RNA sequence: ACCUCUGCUUCUGC
RNA sequence: AGUAGUAACAAGAGGG
């Protein structure tokens, strides 16, 4: 009667060396269903509770109730606290300035240069963005377009320069307007005038939603998305902080996996060298609890002013904007709630805005208590949220704060029987504390921990632990006298990526290859991963080998291609061909690998540049996929592939056809039309964005004229063309009139 | 032509909306509206594709597909529809359309494909003509380094590649700025020629040209050769416990070969200095070593590299040497005098401590060059005076700057406007101070000074400018002419200890001058030698030595008991000696052998782990010493690691739970309260005792007496009861 | 801020801050810590989408018949191998269902199969089938203004899950999952030819791997999952209004080498207008078994089990009639669950990567490939189980199958309970490791860590088993220490 | 009872 | 009923 228990393997195998078995990433991760309104309310409440002993004010412009815990009473227990102290923060930042002579000045000068150079279109980069013009989320570029358009209609157009800073100027100046005008589509189109207050509340709004597909957690949590007014200001603050973090050896940001690992190793090595043989050394595997909910905009305002000391006032004030806006932020409360009647078999949606005055009879006890606490914070359908940093976004700048505490631990500063150093990456850290005896270690850990509390950093006492230096964890990297592999973290990336036939083949082989190099994917398993990938690709894309008797919508066409091909080894897998891959050729694009084996006609069709399937847009987004790792944010992935008829694009979602927002599809179609024809005059604009104040039309007319002339006096074109063009140009010229 | 595009435009401008857009959207603002979309980045593309590939028409294609292929195929499949994709004029089509086209569509010619996609096709060529050696199994530390990932680049910056690609693919859209460099121009010519008449999308051409032209890098765990042609196949050549010997097809860069030759020569020199007969040992290794299966001897015969270690090897082999070194692409030959290496700290203009070596002494330097030459004088961080000549004023510029940098003066130190990369890896100091003052002399020249040179109607001058002046110049800078016999290779001789002298008997090179920097070869070095571990590298010296001890432990143990001094002198421990600082080898040996004798003397206090740990440190004629050691320093890649005498360290620890010795994180297998081999002339008895007085440091055990037991802070926070032994152990 | 200069600011406030603000370290000794507490309640019940150990197949050796490959044609050929049919009766009630409806669905299905022509089968929307598939069960949607006054209008039930406690069946299923069958379940697609020596080395190791894994019962489930989820996603997408029948098929090969098609039962897909990735498709599963549920009813709470026939067993000194049951169930899944089920082959990679890393680590120190030694010199060198005597050890082959089964069960029983349990218990594992490495581990709030683990153990059978396994590990480690 | 549209689009940040 | 699990699905929207 033997019962199998896979955990018993750890009797013999050190946990880190079989750590892969503790990561269940072959199953579907948890998803939220329905509203995030409950989590949002939760967060708003918690953030206020942790700062509750501060001062309340009513904001003159928004009327929002605003809690200020800064320089409040000192923490009295180990609960998460927001009572950060300005003078303590400034001491740490000054200590960091001292430790890095000239670093702040340089990082500032690089930011000034960037401010001058940065184009409005930088803001086209980003994901879902709250769009105050629609009071809805939109893609970043669309949100940018909408803000620009509504601005110009209301008389703000410094951004016509094309420089980002001029758009920022427009943003601040927009807040003076008596009555910002937008247009709704009634449930059609209609002019709406926002009160100065309405507009300002929208400008300061974070949209909120719940985070799906996060691993390692029983319960769901809320996240937030800021709008366009703040985004450009955040851009520059974080650029400044990034410039600094890059020169901090204790910063985990912004370096990636291998480099993060190198830097951790370095810091152990550094530390160990700097210690004496008689010192103990311990490592805290450290997590901060309620990071987002306990950092404070007012503190980041202090950090920015201090970091930029001595700099031009225009730049300082520019950088200070983001913190100020965050101090004055509000959260949208989400989609609301669904209600149901058993007796009457019906169900209904209420809005988050409804929560201001809806009868409370409909709600469970928990939710009703939430609404009651939230009500005092509500303003024009939003909840005031002065404390905290719900949306995050100051990753780099909060990292600077954490590092500043690490930097305090130098022996010449402390002059104690202990000292410390380590690495910081947002709300993960590793702390290395040294001293002569265990009681020095405890004291040093208390010093570090209490200092953290004085600046609103709260070490999770449940998630953190301590041991003698030698082993530790940091962001699911496991160190046992050197980093070990964690193959299971990467398991979700083994599959068909779902970009297209061409991209997916290259992504699939590259994933195997990078895991062989980086995550100790053994060669036997790597071979099996090829076989399993090929099978999944064939089933997904219905591109089973041409000699197989599976029935799909594709099989008859692929069989013809098969029977008509001489060199079958030349056929791409997506064309019913065999798999050519083994370990040695994983880095070779399929098309290259089979090039010499292809029937010339097949190759010639496959690679016909005239084909109507490939969708090229821009050099800078070519051969790029977005992948979502198991942990952390979505990432651009470069792949190597020859553009062929397999480099196609799946269809767009069509749900918008049934909505008020369906007009947008037509506007999109027009703009693309305009941009495509523009590119026929200026091919180079798919590589490097063109610059100019000239209209698109004037630019194209001047190009056509000069091109027709050189065409003529090169021989390429006849006179009875050169006439037709220059004539057509003059008609366009007049029709423009 | 330009015929149909203008007709289209005409057409569009007839429409009022489009005319408004085209007239009121600047070129700048086009960047915004180009990305205007209702479509969002798919958050779960894997799921979505699985869902959509079940559908009849999941693919979106240009509407012109409808005139290009049949609506239905021979089998009745609809291939396209007229449904517009949301937000465009593309239409919804079946995957059957893709296959149709691939069997029955318009055939194109593919002459440009190999050329446009050369970066990719080259990979296949290198593999098709690669050669496989065998697989070996061993544990090797793979250290994470930034490495090159794309062979065949042109080492352009992103600016210079952009400029080149604009000239090649879109010449009329270049704008004002056109190409400086001759490198840019010659690339432009070639590419223009190779890609003329090319009908592949200029998007792909530009994308490929950019990938191919710019040196790109990546941070990777890499144990062997770091050249890009090796990085490219790292997945194939390197595993956790194995190496697949392999040689890519095609030629190595001369730069990679030169770099590897220097690394090989240094390794050979450093290994040889610790042998009883250095010259014999160096010659042996020279004669067995190969780089990519080329004999080192042939390389040394035909390679012009002038470097100290390289020149020692050349001397040994009867090859004539140029007694010069290169710095910043210019060959330097010291005429008279000499100087001294000194490690000292330096506050730069950035406000930065950066403590690398200085040269301190009188040194006349003749400096040859591409198009220039000069007669630099140098004291201690001094430019005593540099007279420079060349074809162009330009060629006098490069070298002008190089020489101010090379001087090490305070006026260039306190004139810069970090010392590590982001991974916090130390960088080349007296090469980076050049790189900086390269693209920005400005501060240097206006912080250098000037001088009022006499009429002496011959010696011109250069100003804080680049300008030429009559009887002024920079501080110690001149512009004259002069400078065949600089390049002449001389016959030298070399003694048993690697000292190189000319035929007149004058000392040219000594092994101690050889740079101590432990680099990483770009190409594979095989020493093929009994004097070198099969697995290269300093980390591997550590793991291999301890692995070897452990696996031979039965023999080595009885040798330890019966015949110590033969064990100490074994040749397998000589590589390890190269990791021990020269100045510590003897004292460390003395300490170790004494501890081992105490272990022998005090019976029943045997400890195999302690013996294994300390054994390599025995391998040097011992010196007498009072000093007690709590650790021994090893130098691994420029960084001291300390191995603790008592118990476990990060470098060497025994793990009870696995029952293995772990060395720099790698298992190398496994083999009373009284500790006999930790302090010389003391025993550790066990836990400290307050009933034997207060706690002394180690360096205060000084004045105890036979039998007299103390409490000691012995290491890593422990306090123990020691006793000064009654008898002694001698060596 | 511009004029600020620091002067003891941190030191002053540290000296004003309560000593209750501290990070006191508590020494961590696994010998004096308690086991995890599991929840109490009713016994946990089965929640796989298909039967595991209790499944029964009708199969055809070397299928030839008209339309080999066409699922329904294969299903009829498998059905035709069975002669023991008999009027269906209910023997184990779904207490909360209309047990009559399930009987009638079976009869309807059998009849419709009997009479089908074509390659697909869509069932009539009878009242019994509409009930089973939750037709019309969604409340009618209305504007709030039009129903705000209804007395019982209320927030959707949004409460912690009901707790359930461990039962023995889940460990029993796990044991079976890690066992060898005499069928090869996995057929792999081709590689390019081996050319590099390391490729040849890898293929030898790979063949040992498959020879442990392809015959493992866990691998049968993989193939069941991949087939069921693929067919249900394709059908979900293309036949949204149809009650489509999906036969549950796998194909294997004997150790003799002969092909075999296997029919386990059928699925009836409900309507499938799946929009959000969590949106549910209801389905009915009807699966053959020789297991009598009445012996372990807590395992089968959601099922209605029918008796549908008899199976002749014949040692030709006796012949005995074995009841054939049909396990019938309403169930549901989503696009997100179907997608992951389609990818369950990745479980092979999680197991074999770990096994391979163990072979490689030993190879490094032995300076040679330890594959053949590991797979051939079957010493019991890995603790993988426990009997009443004590810890039992197995070969690397056993390890491969146990790790595969763990991975496969993680996929079948994916949950937020498992996610949080896994992450939090991992810290406790690492603390034990730190003690055994002599690294003097300490905690800041061990009590909090225990609660963080324990709140994740609610009602999921796999999580309850994994919690049990952690405790057994803790006890084993404790026994090996004090 | 019919007809039509929709299957990521009022909800996925850094 | 069932899926699920702190809130949802168990078709939605529009026309007639
Ligand atoms: C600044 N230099 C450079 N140099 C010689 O030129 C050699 C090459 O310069 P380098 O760029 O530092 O290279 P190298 O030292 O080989 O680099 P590494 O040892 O880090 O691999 C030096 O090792 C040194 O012998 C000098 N020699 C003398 N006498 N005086 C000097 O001021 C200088
Ligand atoms: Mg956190």
């Amino acid at each position: 009667g033997m019962d199998v228990n896979p955990m018993l393997i750890f009797l013999k195998v050190p946990v880190q060396n079989a750590i892969s078995t503790t990561f269940p990433y072959t199953g579907d991760p948890p998803y939220s269903h329905g509203t995030g309104t409950g989590y949002t309310m939760d967060t708003v409440i918690r953030t206020h509770d942790y700062s509750s002993r501060g001062i309340w004010k009513t904001n003159s412009e928004t009327g929002a109730q605003q809690l200020n815990p800064i320089d409040g009473p000192l923490p009295e227990d180990n609960e998460p606290s927001g009572y950060a102290q300005t003078d303590c923060v400034l001491e740490l930042i000054e200590g960091l300035d001292r430790s890095h002579p000239g670093l702040f000045e340089t990082a500032c000068q690089e930011t000034i240069d960037a401010i001058q150079q940065t184009r409005v279109d930088k803001l086209t980069q980003g994901r879902q963005t709250y769009d105050w013009t629609l009071n809805r989320n939109q893609p970043a570029a669309t949100a940018l377009a909408n803000t620009i358009e509504v601005f110009r209609k209301n008389g703000y157009k410094l951004n016509e320069s094309g420089r980002l800073i001029d758009f920022l100027k427009d943003v601040l100046l927009s807040f003076e307007n008596d009555s910002m005008e937008v247009t709704t589509h009634f449930q059609g189109k209609k002019r709406v005038k926002l009160t100065k207050k309405n507009y300002l509340i929208r400008a300061l709004t974070l949209n909120t939603m719940t985070k799906d597909a996060e691993r390692g957690k029983l319960k769901r949590r809320a996240i937030a998305t800021p709008g366009m007014q703040i985004r450009g200001f955040v851009y520059f603050v974080e650029l400044l902080a990034r410039n600094i973090c890059e020169r901090l050896e204790q910063s985990g940001l912004p370096v990636g996996g291998n480099e993060k690992k190198a830097k951790l190793a370095n810091v152990i090595k550094k530390m160990m060298a700097k210690s004496t043989d008689e010192e103990l050394s311990y490592t805290i595997t450290g997590d901060n609890t309620k990071w987002n909910e306990n950092q404070n905009p007012r503190i980041f305002l202090a950090m920015v002013l201090r970091i930029t000391a001595g700099q031009p006032e225009w730049f300082r004030d520019l950088l200070a904007v983001a913190p100020i806006m965050f101090s004055n932020k509000v959260a949208r409360l989400g989609r609301g709630y669904m209600f149901e009647s058993k007796s009457m078999h019906l169900r209904t949606q209420i809005s988050a805005e409804n929560l201001s005055d809806i009868n409370l009879r409909y709600f469970n006890e928990d939710t009703k208590k939430k609404i009651e606490k939230i009500r005092h914070l509500m303003v024009e359908g939003t909840a005031s949220l002065s404390p905290g940093m719900m949306m995050g976004m100051f990753n780099m700048l909060s990292t600077v704060l954490g590092v500043s505490v690490l930097n305090l631990g130098q022996r010449e500063i402390l002059k104690r029987t202990y000292w410390w150093d380590g690495l910081q990456s947002s709300d993960d850290f590793a702390l290395i504390i040294n001293g002569h005896f265990k009681e020095d270690i405890q004291q040093g850990v208390n010093h570090f921990y209490r200092t953290c509390k004085l600046v609103g950093i709260n070490m999770s006492q449940k998630k953190s632990y301590i041991n003698k230096t030698g082993t530790f964890e940091f962001t699911s990297f496991f160190y046992r006298y050197g980093f070990v592999a964690n193959f299971s973290m990467e398991l979700p990336s083994f599959g068909v990526a779902g970009n297209n036939e061409s991209a997916d083949m290259s992504i699939g082989t590259t994933v195997i290859k990078t895991n062989m190099i980086n995550n100790d994917l053994g060669p036997a398993t790597a071979q099996m991963a090829i076989q399993l990938f090929i099978k999944d690709y064939r089933y997904t894309y219905r591109c089973h080998r041409g000699d197989t008797n599976l029935e799909t919508r594709r099989t008859k066409s692929i069989k013809r291609l098969w029977t008509e091909t001489i060199s079958k080894a030349g056929l791409l897998v997506a064309d019913g061909g065999p798999n050519p891959y083994n370990l040695r050729n994983l880095h070779i694009p399929e098309v290259c690998l089979k090039w010499s084996l292809m029937d010339p006609d097949y190759r010639g069709r496959l690679c016909n540049p005239n084909n109507p399937f490939v969708h090229h847009m821009e050099v800078e987004s070519t051969n790029l996929a977005v992948v979502m790792p198991a942990h952390g944010p979505a990432k651009s992935l470069e792949y190597d592939a020859v553009a062929t008829t397999h480099s196609w694009t799946p269809k767009r979602n069509r749900s918008i056809l049934n909505t008020n927002q369906r007009g947008i599809l037509e506007d999109e179609r027009i703009y693309q039309k305009c941009c495509q024809v523009f590119e026929k005059f200026f091919p180079s604009s798919t590589y490097r964005r063109p610059i100019g104040m000239a209209s698109m039309l004037d630019a194209m007319l001047s190009r056509a004229r000069i091109d027709a002339r050189i065409d003529l006096e090169s021989g390429r074109i006849s006179s009875q063309d050169f006439s037709e063009i220059t004539n057509t140009c003059k008609a366009i010229e007049a029709l423009k009139r | 032509s330009g015929m149909e595009r203008i007709k289209e435009l005409m057409e569009m401008v007839k429409n009022s909306r489009m005319r408004e857009i085209l007239t009121t959207t600047s070129v700048d603002h086009m960047a915004v509206i180009k990305k205007y979309t209702s479509g969002r980045q798919e958050k779960n593309p894997a799921l979505r594709m699985k869902w959509m590939m079940a559908m009849k028409y999941p693919i979106s294609a240009s509407s012109r597909i409808r005139e290009m292929i049949p609506e239905k195929d021979e089998d009745g499949n609809t291939l396209w529809t007229n449904t517009k994709d949301a937000g465009s004029n593309r239409v919804l089509v079946s995957p059957n359309a893709v296959t149709w086209w691939n069997r029955a569509g318009p055939v194109s010619d593919v002459v440009h494909y190999p050329r446009v996609y050369k970066m990719y096709f080259d990979r296949l060529e290198r593999l098709t003509h690669g050669t496989f050696g065998p697989v070996k199994f061993y544990n090797q530390v793979k250290v994470r380094k930034r490495v090159d990932i794309n062979p065949g680049h042109k080492d352009l910056t992103s600016r210079e590649a952009q400029e080149v690609i604009m000239e090649v693919v879109f010449p009329n859209e270049v704008g004002a700025r056109t190409l400086s460099s001759d490198a840019q121009l010659t690339i432009t010519k070639e590419k223009k020629e190779e890609l003329k008449n090319c009908k592949i999308s200029p998007i792909m051409v530009a994308y490929m040209l950019e990938r191919e032209l710019v040196r790109r890098t990546r941070f990777l765990p890499i144990a062997g050769a770091t050249s890009s042609t090796y990085v490219e196949v790292l997945h194939l050549t390197q595993g956790t416990c194995w190496e697949q010997q392999y040689t890519p097809g095609g030629e190595a860069e001369n730069d990679d070969l030169d770099q590897t030759l220097i690394i090989a020569s240094r390794n050979i020199v450093r290994r040889s200095i610790v042998a009883i007969d250095p010259l014999a040992s160096l010659l042996s290794m020279c004669h067995t070593t190969s780089i990519s299966s080329e004999p080192l001897v042939e390389i040394l015969r035909s390679n012009p590299t002038d470097e100290q270690a390289v020149n020692i090897c050349k001397a040994a082999l009867g090859i004539r040497i140029n007694n010069s070194f290169s710095f910043g692409g210019y060959n330097f030959k010291r005429v008279k005098g000499s100087s001294q290496r000194t490690e000292k700290a330096v506050l730069t203009g950035n406000l930065q401590t950066l403590t690398m070596t200085i040269f301190e002494g009188y040194e006349e330097f003749n400096v040859s060059g591409k198009r220039a030459s000069a007669v630099l004088k140098k004291g201690a961080q001094r430019l005593i005076q540099a007279i420079i000549g060349g074809r162009t004023l330009e060629d006098i510029l490069n070298l002008m700057i190089t020489l101010m940098v090379f001087s090490q003066e305070e006026k260039m130190l306190k004139a810069v406007r970090n010392f590590v990369n982001r991974a916090n890896q130390r960088l080349n100091p007296m090469y980076q101070l050049l790189r900086h003052f390269q693209k920005d002399s400005s501060t240097l020249l206006k912080n250098w000074g000037t001088e009022e040179i006499d009429p002496i109607m011959g010696i011109a001058g250069i100003m804080p400018d680049g300008t030429i002046n009559k009887t002024q110049t920079l501080m110690g800078v001149r512009l004259s002419q002069g400078g065949y016999s600089f390049n002449e290779r001389i016959r030298v001789n070399i003694d048993k200890y690697l000292r190189v002298r000319n035929e007149k008997g004058e000392l040219l090179i000594s092994p101690e001058e050889v740079s101590e920097a432990q680099g990483q070869e770009k190409l594979p070095i095989n020493y093929n030698s009994s004097l070198m571990w099969e697995v290269n590298g300093p980390e591997s010296i550590l793991t291999n030595t301890y692995h070897w001890i452990i696996k031979n432990w039965e023999l080595l143990k009885t040798q330890w008991m019966t015949d110590p001094t033969v064990l100490y002198n074994r040749i397998e421990f000589e590589p390890f000696q190269t990791l021990i600082p020269k100045g510590n080898r003897a004292i460390y040996s003395g300490f170790t052998r004494t501890l081992f004798q105490q272990m022998r003397d005090v019976e029943g206090t045997f400890d195999s782990i302690q013996i294994i740990k300390l054994l390599p440190f025995s391998a040097h004629p011992p010196s007498l010493g009072r000093t007690q050691f709590s650790s021994f320093t090893l130098n691994i890649r420029g960084a001291p690691l300390r191995l603790l005498i008592r118990g476990n360290s990060q470098v060497f620890n025994y793990n009870q739970m696995e029952n293995v010795i772990i060395v720099l994180g790698k298992s190398v297998g496994s083999p009373s309260s009284i500790e006999s081999a930790v302090l010389r002339g003391f025993l550790i008895l066990g836990k400290a005792n307050s009933k034997y007085g207060p706690v002394l440091t180690i360096g205060e055990l000084d004045k105890l007496g036979r039998g007299e037991k103390a409490n000691v802070l012995i290491g890593q926070g422990d306090t123990v009861l020691v006793m000064k032994r009654k008898r002694d152990s001698s060596i | 801020v511009s004029s600020f200069k620091a002067n003891g600011n941190i030191e002053a406030k540290l000296g004003a801050m309560s000593e209750k603000v501290n990070a006191q370290i508590e020494s961590f000794d696994p010998r004096t810590i308690r086991e995890l507490e599991l929840p109490e309640g009713k016994f946990c019940t089965q929640r796989s989408k298909f039967l595991l150990m209790d499944a029964m197949k009708l199969s055809v050796l070397n299928p030839a018949h008209e339309g080999e490959g066409i699922p329904m044609k294969d299903a009829k050929a498998c059905l035709d191998t069975f002669w023991g049919w008999k009027k269906a009766t209910i023997i184990k009630k779904h207490e909360k269902g209309v047990n009559t409806n399930y009987l009638m669905i079976w009869e309807q299905l059998l009849e419709s199969i009997k009479e089908m022509e074509g390659k697909f089968l869509n069932l009539k929307k009878t009242n019994h089938l509409k009930w089973g598939l939750g037709e019309g069960q969604a409340p009618e949607k209305m504007d709030f203004e039009d129903c705000k006054e209804v007395p019982d209008l209320f927030q959707y039930k949004s409460e912690p899950p009901e707790k359930r406690k461990l039962a023995s069946w889940i460990q029993s299923e796990f044991n079976k999952a890690s066992e060898l069958t005499n069928s090869n379940w996995i057929e792999f697609d081709e590689l390019g030819n081996d050319v590099a020596p390391i490729e040849h080395i890898a293929s030898r190791r790979r063949n040992f791997f498959t020879a442990e894994v392809s015959q493992c019962r866990a691998s049968e489930y993989i193939m069941k999952a991949v087939y069921i989820n693929t067919a249900l996603l394709n059908s979900s997408c293309t036949a949204m209004e149809e009650y489509q029948v999906i036969p549950i098929i796998t194909k294997c090969r004997d150790t003799s080498g002969q092909r075999r098609t296997n029919l386990y039962g059928f699925i009836i897909k409900g309507r499938s207008h799946l929009r959000n990735d969590t949106d549910v498709v209801n389905f009915i599963s009807l699966e053959f078994s020789l297991t009598d549920p009445r012996n372990e009813i807590h395992k089968w709470e959601k099922y209605c089990v029918l008796e549908i026939g008899d199976m002749e067993i014949r040692t030709s000194i006796s012949t005995i009639m074995k009841p054939v049951y049909l396990y019938v169930r309403t169930n549901g899944t989503s696009k997100i669950k179907m997608k992951w089920g389609m990818e369950m082959r990745r479980c092979l990679l999680q197991s074999l990567q770990q096994v391979e890393s163990m072979i490689e680590a030993e190879s490094a120190v032995k300076e040679k490939d330890m594959t053949e030694p590991f797979f051939r010199n079957r010493e019991n060198d890995w603790p993988i189980g426990e009997s009443p005597q004590g810890i039992e050890k197995g070969t690397i082959g056993k390890v491969c199958r146990v790790l595969l089964a763990k991975s496969v069960f993680n996929s079948i029983y994916a949950s937020a309970q498992l996610e949080g349990f896994s992450a939090e218990s991992r810290k406790l594992l690492l603390l034990i490791q730190a003690f055994r490495d002599n690294l003097d581990p300490g905690t800041f709030d061990l009590k909090g860590l225990y609660e963080a683990i324990e709140e994740c153990i609610i009602n999921d059978p796999w999580v309850l088993l994994n919690a049990s396994w952690f405790n057994s590990f803790l006890k084993a480690v404790q026994l090996s220490m004090g």
